[PDB]
């Protein structure tokens, strides 16, 4: 029980500090496509 | 426990981000060192 | 203070010289029979190896030790250790959904490292 | 997988929309003998097995199985008789001791949870300074990014 609950833990721990990852690089490559887009136009 | 596994982790993921945002940091070096001499060779047409 | 098998508060304690954890003599003595080795560290350990008072007061009311403690007590194993399989068996389901959405993330971050990287490197492109 | 706890300064709205980011893709990738037979039948069905009650329930002027019964009950009587006085010749004394037992028991669980704390503390406390440091990397990163991106468009 309470060695998969370290696995449980470990995990749904990683997977919330992987999912802001992701908000960060979305972010990202949403600034980049008004950039370019900007800048491409004129 | 956590803490501990989130330490390791951590300490691994930081170097691969940063080293990616040096070789990021060259590739912008190498497009100022190069406009820079368009520039340059402006005042030798003169 | 504790026994480490059972979680009992043993009446004879007694240590193992591998790793020293304490347990209650009769249930130490069972496990070295199965299989003769320490059950936490998994190192050799013999009979021979192991090296060798708690007061409980009975109740005021102490028939009831043949009817409504004894019934009691094996009422409180069986709900208990049934209540812990059901225990297992969710985790295990939710450790299934943990490695799933963790492997879907992952996926997430490989595809985002491609557009982020080339968007950026247009970006440079875009100069000349 | 490097993603910044304490520099992250990161809304809710951002958890759910990554959130929805990982369902999409989860859409995509879609020793006993008898004893344990009779436990989890007893657990499963949640019902008890039931004791015999039959000496509270004996009644005066009955059969010959009754009279069995009664002297039952005297037997019981003077073990209860029995018992209470070991009870009384103990005192509360007996009941004292076992308490400061359960004192000492006690207090070895409070300093697990001080030793615990202090080391999940510093774990965060190793962490925290490297948060800073890559915050410090970062920032000077965008720096450079945002100058060579000015300077570009200035040549040209």
């Amino acid at each position: 029980l309470d060695s998969l609950t370290k696995k449980l833990s470990t995990v749904m721990y990683e997977r919330d500090a992987a999912k802001l990852v992701a908000a960060q690089l979305l972010m990202e490559k949403n600034e980049d496509s008004k950039d370019l887009p900007k800048s491409s136009q004129q | 426990s956590t803490l501990c596994h989130h330490s390791l982790p951590a300490l691994i993921e930081g170097q691969r981000k940063y080293y990616a945002d040096y070789y990021a940091y060259r590739q912008e070096i190498r497009s100022l060192e190069g406009r820079r001499k368009r520039l340059q060779a402006m005042l030798n047409s003169s | 203070m504790l026994c480490a098998i059972s979680g009992k508060v043993p009446r004879r304690p007694v240590l193992s010289p591998k790793s020293r954890t304490i347990f209650e003599k009769s249930l130490l003595e069972q496990y070295v029979k199965d299989t003769g080795n320490d059950p936490i560290t998994n190192e050799p350990l013999s009979i021979e190896e192991i090296v060798e008072s708690a007061q409980q007061a009975s109740l005021t009311e102490s028939i009831p030790n043949l009817l409504t403690s004894l019934q009691n007590e094996w009422d409180a194993i069986m709900l208990e250790n049934f209540k812990l399989r059901s225990t297992l068996d969710s985790l295990t389901k939710k450790l299934s959904t943990v490695m799933y959405e963790r492997d879907a993330a992952k996926l997430v971050a490989a595809q985002l490292l491609m557009e982020k990287n080339e968007d950026s490197k247009d970006l440079p492109k875009s100069s000349q | 997988m490097d993603g910044l706890s304490f520099v992250d300064k990161i809304p809710d709205g951002y958890k759910n929309e990554i959130d929805q980011l990982v369902k999409k893709e989860f859409a995509n990738i879609k020793a006993d003998n008898s004893v344990s037979t009779l436990t989890n039948a007893l657990y499963t069905e949640y019902l008890k097995q039931r004791n015999n009650k039959k000496r509270r329930t004996p009644d005066f002027n009955d059969d010959d199985d009754t009279l069995f019964l009664e002297e039952y009950r005297r037997k019981y009587p003077r073990i209860d008789t029995s018992r209470y006085i070991p009870n009384e010749s103990s005192e509360v004394s007996l009941l004292g001791i076992v308490d400061s037992y359960l004192k000492h028991q006690e207090i070895v669980l409070d300093t697990l949870l001080p030793q615990t704390v202090s080391n999940q503390w510093r774990i965060n406390n190793d962490y925290i300074r490297q948060t800073c440091t890559i915050v410090e990397e970062m920032n000077i990163q965008q720096r450079k990014q945002i100058n060579d991106l000015e300077i570009y468009r200035k040549r040209l």
